[PDB]
DNA sequence: CTCATCCAATCCTTTATGGAATCCA
DNA sequence: GATTCCATAAAGGATTGGATGAGTG
């Protein structure tokens, strides 16, 4: 029910099975985490904010 | 399974992108930026998926730049082609 | 001098390439991939920016018949199907 | 109503090295 | 010669959430 160029048709059916192995050994992203790193995570809940919740420059007000 | 961090360009760089093709005040929804983060990887292995797939043919074992230039050729990319060489000549030496 | 040193609008960004390191290991993904020349990844940096403008120019389009502001994933949606080009991203995408 | 923009400081990644082993025109 | 590994080092920029106005549904 889908068509697809000539360019790249059996270039994508190639792909489609590369991309099945992949699956079989579990090696595709399923599912996106809230944030990469821990460290960064608290990091980012340690910075000084402005009351408009944008991270505030330490170099300001003396 | 593998890590986010290894399977696609950081967001922040492909968000950068993204935004310099539009006008000055457009937006861009988070669902926008990951997908597009998505296609982009799969544009790297569709592209050196099939540079290879000649390689195999051509029974050499590295990965050349002109082989992934073919390949854009191949599947289409012709217009990339042309401003990649100025960019790849560079480079060169 | 005139009568003001006369000055230019910064638009420009500190030059700044998606990571080879990165783009490599995307590269290497696959099992019989194995040896990629020094400056592969070099070329895939530099089309992996002009397939990101190209991709979302034209998902761009598709927002404004919609009146919008904010692209959205959708919008990606139809531009794959739209354009012959964009055709390997059948699976990756929606619709 | 939801949500994308807006800041900047760490800290993981990137790049830069130096070696090791292996392969092949 | 390529390239791949494994280290060590430096350097750097991506990551990251609160508040709030833009704008979707």
């Amino acid at each position: 029910p889908i068509f697809v160029n000539a360019k790249q048709y059996q270039a994508i059916l190639r792909r489609r099975e590369r991309r099945a192995k992949l699956e079989a050994q579990n090696k595709l992203i399923k599912v996106r985490k809230p944030y990469l790193h821990e460290s960064r995570h608290l990091h980012a809940l340690k910075r000084v904010r402005g009351s408009g919740g944008r991270f505030l420059n330490t170099k300001k007000h003396q | 399974s593998p890590r986010e961090q290894d399977r696609f360009l950081p967001i922040a760089n492909v968000s950068r992108i993204m935004k310099k093709a539009l006008p000055a005040n457009a937006k861009i929804s988070k669902d926008a930026k990951e997908t597009m983060q998505e296609c982009v990887s799969e544009f790297i292995s569709f592209v050196t998926g099939e540079a290879s797939d000649k390689c195999q043919k051509e029974k050499r074992k590295t990965i050349n730049g002109d082989d992934l230039l073919w390949a854009m050729t191949t599947l289409g990319f012709e217009d990339y082609v042309e401003p990649l060489k100025v960019y790849l000549q560079r480079f060169r030496e | 001098m005139t009568q003001f040193k006369e000055i230019e609008k910064t638009t420009d960004f500190k030059n700044h390439s998606l990571p080879l390191a990165r783009i490599k290991k995307i590269m290497k993904a696959d099992e019989d991939v194995r040896m990629i020349s020094a400056e592969a990844p070099v070329v895939f940096a530099r089309a992996c920016e002009m397939f990101i403008l190209e991709l979302t120019l034209r998902s761009w389009n598709h927002t404004e018949e919609n009146k919008r502001r904010t692209l959205q994933k959708n919008d990606i949606a139809a531009a794959v199907t739209r354009t012959d080009i964009f055709d390997f991203l059948v699976d990756i995408v929606p619709r």
